[PDB]
């Protein structure tokens, strides 16, 4: 338990303790460094919302999609992780896929709302 | 910087009056235009008095009958109701120039 | 079976970052009512209680030879430092043509010859009137014009003269992570300063950081866990300085025993110089004071250390520095506003071959103060009244190898002065900047409805 | 009233020195100055130097540069011209006296920092009182 | 009817303008170191903001106005009548009674959302 | 069986301290004023103030634990030395005076009270020197001892006020940011303290001259109905009253010297300005104000004072208890030149149950503003005659001696402290903050 | 293909609707210059909340397209749907409901208002 | 039928004014050193901008009424100003000289513009003073009545340009933050108001240069296929006629006298650099341009301005009417020192339907570049033989005359004013601010 608690735990273990560490994301020598400090705390946080509202995910931090897994992102059973596996030694090996697995939820989610737009007048 | 006086002699009678005159090497316009010229009279085995002091004004004790005038490279000193007190030698000492130093000498005696 | 892509918000990774870390100070300081150099009163309070989180299972790598945490100190300390002395008299009248003699009233044998007594003639508050004035300047802060002087700063800059309303005294501060980022501090009792950390810990702020200015000799610093710890970034080069920490503290009395005086020179409106008065008593040497029993044994412990990385069997020599200007080849620091340079030529001594006694330091004293190594920005100091003594326990030092080759029998280290970051790189070593990356992407058997 | 008093006659062979005393009362050369001028049997004034009441100054003719210095003992009651290289031609009477100089500012330079510089003139206003007068001769 | 104009009618007739004043918590100015006051104003606004958007939405609440929750009422805070709370108070006067046990609450209401996302996914794997 | 549910947006506040911004019309900022109460500085206000009225709610204020006075302090100081960090520093003046009286038409009860000084000073060139005059007032030079000095010189040199920049006040509202909220008392007879029944919210306050002066509230806010008396512990010698009349009086000042104003350059681009000869005859600076409505208002104040301290009570007036000048007298501005009036006859009196009333006052342009020490100001000389007529709208009292319990109290003039000359403004509002989010029961359950 | 952060400015309103994300992810991010950067930054922050703000009093938080239940109006446009969204372009549409745009606001307003009091009285049943 | 339906990224803007961000190339000039518009604390600009074209999008561009130009001007100032701030005040130097001709090998071209002084002025001790000289253009000094001041000396203390600090005109990218876009005009033929039919929209603007000189813009942008004539209203005299060039000019500059630079000390840590001595011969400075590139450059001009004034319209070029030398003279820099070539040369010639011209040129020290007053500059004096070959790419022009009868148009140089220079390179420029919320209707309704 607490602030980044769970770092050595299991990553299915990790996934039960997220709110604790989403809480902490956010709140002259000393004076104008502060302004520095305080404003990219929000231009981060804030970073993180938008993505997950273009995905679909906002207000969550559990999320499901529909992009299917490409087995070449990591060959690793559903067993190896979740149980035998950490977060910062699950992000190690995805580090070269994340930049265009963003994209595939960026589009799989526009394709959604139109898609539930034009059932509302179809229907 | 050198100094001279004329006239060298000047018999006088009393009741008459007698002119001098002082000159100067450099036409140093300072210190007031007429700037500090000095004027005294000797008589043998006597100090000198100091006569005129910035070639306008009367020594303590000395009568009215004595003024003096100039500037630039001349200087002029005026004697009047002449007595027989008044011979002896009057020297013009310049004392803006370093070094100072004394004049000629004019001569007054009876006549 | 299948697998869908997953989105979780809110999971433990982080990565490696630089950003601003903004001080915190206690609280309770404020009320001291007098302000320091460090500007403990701009910074932010700290936290009533220190939260700190332990991680287990959890491996880091460390690098004090490549933290930033230092070189952003480094620059506040330097900020701090000239924010105080911008609203400070500044000395530009002083620079003028001294007249000295020497003082000879109760002078020992050892200090004849330090202290000139120089007078000169300076303006008063009218700025038509001057007055006629005299002072007692150290010898080196004086110069012949080539019985007559001058400050030695003229031909350099000028000086702003200290206010004698802000101290010097060190003020514990702690660096705090904004939100975003977070502190990692290696726990092990053995680190060296690079590579794993078995056990790592999260804090909101660090521990209480001194800005303790000294060289040659880490004072008042954190003391090391059951062994002598010697750090080096490449410890087989000979231009990498080492920086031992002790495990046992030593004591290192030091005092200013003369009774002088202090006296106000008004030079302008509203503005006065504080010159020194002549003094009451004799007139003697500063000087430290070391217990040569506990200094035996400290280099006792540091030997048997150096020998795990030179040679089981080598010959550890120590020598007297190595030569140069006194803010290199001396012990510097200040004590209670005086600044002291101290000739440790005594401590490092002897050769290393496989009770009521003490070492006696000569410490010089100067007033025309050059702080960051900076050209052009002298401070003046002024005099204090009274006998000042203060007593501390030195913690590291500042090695430096002289590198003979062919002949490792012998291995002579000199104390060196270095830069000035190496004395907070000595206390920032356990720490380094992560940056939390919230956002993370996994595999499940789940998909969206409809 | 200012008044001063010198010492007595002497003679010497010539190329040695003769030291005149000269004193006042009430210690007037501590606010005016002195002045030394001699005189000789049928010659005029000749000035010879001088020295301020402050002692910042002390100037004497080329005629006499070298071979005369002078000097005053603590509280300027006492003060005394020494003239050295006599001759024969030097046989005349040395008087002691008292003169008063204006002090002006002949050049300013103004500063910011420090004391602003200046440049001070002394100019000869007039001599007050003369001494006793002290009657010098050199002699085989 | 104006911003903060319910303030004196009671939680029912108050809960019925809720918009009003949720659109006045932010941007509340028209847009040389004398102006670090102002601009240390303008993202207080933004910081505090943040942090009331932020909790809603670890409730599960994010986007509401009002929301509904499962997690019990604990009879203990108060006991009175819903015709009492919400037909003869005031929320500036029902903030008093409640003010003890709301840092509780806020724990409770984490801990249920979390149940919702682990129930929620549980059930899509199903399929 | 009842739930958690959350409301968001709901009207509730609480009391707090924040940083409020000054709002100024552009009036004087379109035609380049330049106020030292910098209207640059502070943004646009709004048209037309927006004040909703918070039926049914009652709010408890507190005028002396107010911070908006404590935050108003600050920004008047800080807006003042902003406006004197470019103007020339008067360093130069700080030389020995030549001083004689000035006799030519001085009437005897000025007689001594200005002096006639020459001295050396500076020139665009630093080789040169020129010698000047100027007419300085007899408080700001010191005998230094025929040569005087400035009284400031051992202390700290003054800076001239840039004779460009203004000191009129103008009125500035501060406004509350994001999430907060202001609320106006509108209760009639509100005391400064205690729940007020009838309240409101406005975005800004109204429009506050800041306004300094000493013994007497000037171009202030009347009150409505009757004269209302304000102390913090009314029964306590060590807290000053501050009256507030509901109707003003008026109070006329001027000085008749037709003074000149001279300029004299003392370097590079740098002027100061001297007091050049006064035209005409000498005479002193006087304030007027009627007798009959000043001894009106004074029966409207006795008569409240009375329900404080008893009906049988004999209220008397006394002049100030010494002290220095600043304190001692009714000290205010108009026109540039600073005022010094003599109020020991406005505050005579004894009770127990046209024409006009003169104050001689003094003028001085060394001045030492805020109390504070070390950072003086002078004020240049004005061109010609100066007049002004303003309000008086309030008075700071304070009581003295505790011989009996009541039989006789004596309320002599006070002003030790500036911020009372805002408390009399800001005491009708206070910063709240706004809590939006609140849990309360309802039967509502999640589906699903 | 790509018609990056503005790109689709003179396509079609249809074809123009079908890139909104590109515009959406560009509104956020991306000593003399030391207060050239911070009212920027602050400013860009202030104007995106505000556009969240609305969008979520109206009951649309984090949807792109979404629609609501408040009815139209022939007097805003009196041009048929085939036009709008083949034979317009949103710079030319806005110059029209520009005469509009506040009283919609409004309305949207009220319509989420009554929805969320209809939700929870709906959900009062048990 | 229809329902509201809102759409959150709708590509529409509307014209708005905000503040740009500068950005510097910074790798390309690595190895930076310090200079005014400082290269570093700018954002670095990406490798790569990414520039996209909008099809058949039509904007209403304007260059007079812009924005960039106004934040521009007011954002070189500023930079400039802080630059200053450190470096030293030559207050000095404000002294009496006394100054005699230079007649050491001097030609007769060069007579008597430049002078020789001594002056008196302190040394690192305050209590004793040195005796220096320096060389002084004629142009810089102002007798006192062989006595001779420095021309600001009763107007403001000038600061000595740091040394360390360079003039050149390092390029700048103005970047317009998040949520806002600039708009780029690719016609060929635009002529800086209307429609432009070809648009695009840039992270930030291609790299202008702040070259700040007079009646010729040097180092600018050429126009891409003809000389183009902007001016804001042709037919208005009091509007200056901007004029591009679609071909270079090249301009040889030099200064051809082997100056030496001192080092005078003046307190501590403070030098003044004084003009030590000039070895050889002393010559005149000088530009020179090809008379037969420049007489076919203006035949370009003519062929156009007849299109504005007519085909048979008589068109004649003359020098500038008059004023200061700062406004009636090509001045410009050129490696640090400051030149004001007499352009008679130039616009000199009547239109009717190898050999290399000379423009005699002089030198100052004593600066005001942005038309105020009170803000001196003193470069300091460059050693060895200055040269500059920039080339020529602009006029500023103005007409004259004509009042219901007119057949020959009169042109002259002129224009003062700097934001004239940067409005020839933010021509194709303009910022406005993304409002992604939309409205429209559609036939989808909510499901509840
Ligand atoms: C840590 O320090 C050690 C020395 O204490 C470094 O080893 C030194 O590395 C340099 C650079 O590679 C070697 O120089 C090279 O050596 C040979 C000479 O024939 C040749 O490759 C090059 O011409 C060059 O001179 C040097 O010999 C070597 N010294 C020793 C004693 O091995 C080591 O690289 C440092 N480690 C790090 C990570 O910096
Ligand atoms: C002062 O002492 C030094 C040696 O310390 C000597 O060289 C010098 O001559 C002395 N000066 C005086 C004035 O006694
Ligand atoms: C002010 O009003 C309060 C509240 O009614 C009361 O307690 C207090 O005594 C009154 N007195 C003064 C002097 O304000």
């Amino acid at each position: 338990l607490g602030f980044l608690g769970a770092a050595g735990s299991t990553m299915g273990a990790a996934s039960m303790t997220l709110t604790v560490q989403a809480r902490n994301l956010l709140s002259t020598v000393w004076g104008i460094k502060q302004l520095q400090a305080r404003v990219l705390a929000v231009e981060r946080y804030l970073r993180d919302q938008q993505l997950l509202g273009i995905w679909g995910c906002s207000g969550k931090l559990i999320c499901c999609t529909n992009v299917p897994w490409n087995s070449s992102w990591s060959n690793r059973n559903l067993s190896e992780i979740w149980d035998n596996m950490t977060w910062l030694q699950w992000d190690k090996e995805i580090s070269n896929y994340t930049q265009i697995i963003y994209g595939l939820l960026e589009e799989s989610q526009n394709q959604q709302e139109k898609n539930e737009q034009d059932l509302l007048a179809l229907d | 910087v050198v100094i001279t006086q004329s006239p060298l002699f000047l018999p006088v009678t009393p009741g008459e009056a007698a002119s001098l005159s002082c000159k100067c090497s450099h036409s140093l316009q300072h210190s007031t235009g007429a700037n500090y010229l000095a004027w005294y009279l000797q008589r043998p085995g006597q100090t000198p008095r100091l006569l005129i002091h910035l070639a306008t004004h009367r020594a303590s004790g000395v009568p009215d009958r004595f003024s003096g005038s100039g500037s630039g490279t001349d200087f002029t000193l005026k004697i009047s109701r002449v007595e027989s007190d008044d011979v002896g030698t009057y020297y013009c000492m310049q004392g803006l120039h370093s070094p100072w130093t004394f004049g000629q000498g004019t001569k007054v005696e009876i006549k | 079976e299948n697998l869908w892509v997953t989105v979780y918000y809110g999971v433990p990774v982080w990565k490696d970052a630089e950003t601003t870390l903004f001080c915190a100070s206690d609280a309770k300081a404020y009320e001291t009512e007098k302000h320091n150099v460090w500007a403990t009163h701009a910074c932010v309070p700290t936290d009533p209680n220190p939260q700190e989180i332990h991680l287990e299972n959890v491996t880091e790598e460390f690098n004090m030879w490549k933290n930033n945490m230092v070189e952003q100190m480094h620059t506040d300390i330097i900020s701090l430092w000239d924010q105080s002395l911008k609203p400070c008299v500044k000395l530009t009248p002083l620079c003028v043509t001294l007249q000295c003699t020497n003082v000879t009233n109760n002078i020992t044998d050892d200090m004849r010859g330090e202290l000139k007594n120089c007078s000169f003639n300076m303006t008063t508050e009218l700025r038509d009137k001057k007055q006629k004035v005299y002072s007692l300047f150290y010898r080196l802060d004086v110069v012949q014009i080539n019985k007559e002087y001058r400050l030695i700063n003229c031909n350099t800059s000028a000086c702003t003269q200290a206010c004698p309303k802000v101290s010097f005294e060190p003020i514990p501060i702690h660096y705090c992570a904004p939100a975003g980022f977070a502190i990692l501090k290696c726990k092990d009792k053995k680190f060296n300063g690079t590579g794993p950390c078995p056990s790592v810990s999260t804090v909101q702020c660090t521990h209480g950081i001194k800005p303790v200015v000294s060289t040659q000799l880490l004072l008042n610093g954190s003391l090391a866990e059951e062994e002598v710890m010697i750090r080096s970034e490449n410890i087989t080069n000979n231009a990498k300085n080492i920086l031992v920490q002790f495990n046992t503290p030593v004591q290192i009395n030091c005092t200013r025993p003369n009774n002088n005086t202090r006296k106000s020179i008004r030079i302008g409106p509203g503005q006065a110089f504080y010159a020194t008065g002549d003094i009451i008593g004799d007139i003697r040497q500063a000087h430290c004071n070391v217990s040569k029993a506990t200094w035996n044994e400290t280099l006792g412990k540091v030997v048997k250390q150096l020998r795990k990385h030179f040679g089981n069997n080598t010959i550890i020599r120590f020598a007297n520095s190595s030569g140069g200007d006194l803010e290199v080849t001396t012990h510097s620091f200040n004590c209670g506003g005086e600044f002291f340079y101290c000739n440790t030529s005594g401590l490092f001594n002897s050769t290393w071959i496989s009770s009521n006694d003490s070492i006696t330091l000569p410490c010089r004293i100067k007033q025309i103060i050059n702080m960051w190594q900076r050209i052009g920005q002298c401070m003046y100091a002024p005099p204090i009244q009274g006998v000042i003594r203060c007593v501390s326990n030195i913690t590291g030092l500042i090695l430096t190898r002289d590198g003979g080759s062919t002949n490792s029998t012998t291995e002579t280290f000199r104390p060196g002065g270095g830069d000035m970051r190496d004395n907070w790189r000595s206390e920032l070593y356990k720490y380094k900047v992560v940056k939390i990356e919230p956002l993370g992407v996994a595999p499940t058997r789940c998909k969206r409805r409809v | 009233q200012v008044q001063l008093v010198q010492s007595g006659a002497e003679v010497k062979k010539p190329g040695s020195s003769v030291k005149v005393s000269c004193k006042a009362s009430g210690n007037s050369f501590s606010n005016h100055d002195v002045h030394w001028v001699r005189q000789a049997t049928g010659q005029g004034l000749e000035w010879m130097g001088w020295m301020s009441h402050e002692g910042d100054k002390t100037g004497l003719a080329q005629k006499f540069q070298g071979r005369v210095t002078i000097t005053r003992d603590s509280g300027a009651s006492t003060v005394y011209m020494e003239l050295r290289g006599l001759t024969a031609d030097d046989t005349a009477i040395y008087y002691c006296l008292t003169g008063s100089k204006h002090r002006l500012s002949d050049y300013f330079l103004y500063n910011e920092y420090g004391p602003n510089y200046e440049e001070w003139g002394d100019y000869l206003a007039t001599l007050d009182v003369w001494g006793h007068g002290t009657a010098v001769t050199v002699s085989s």
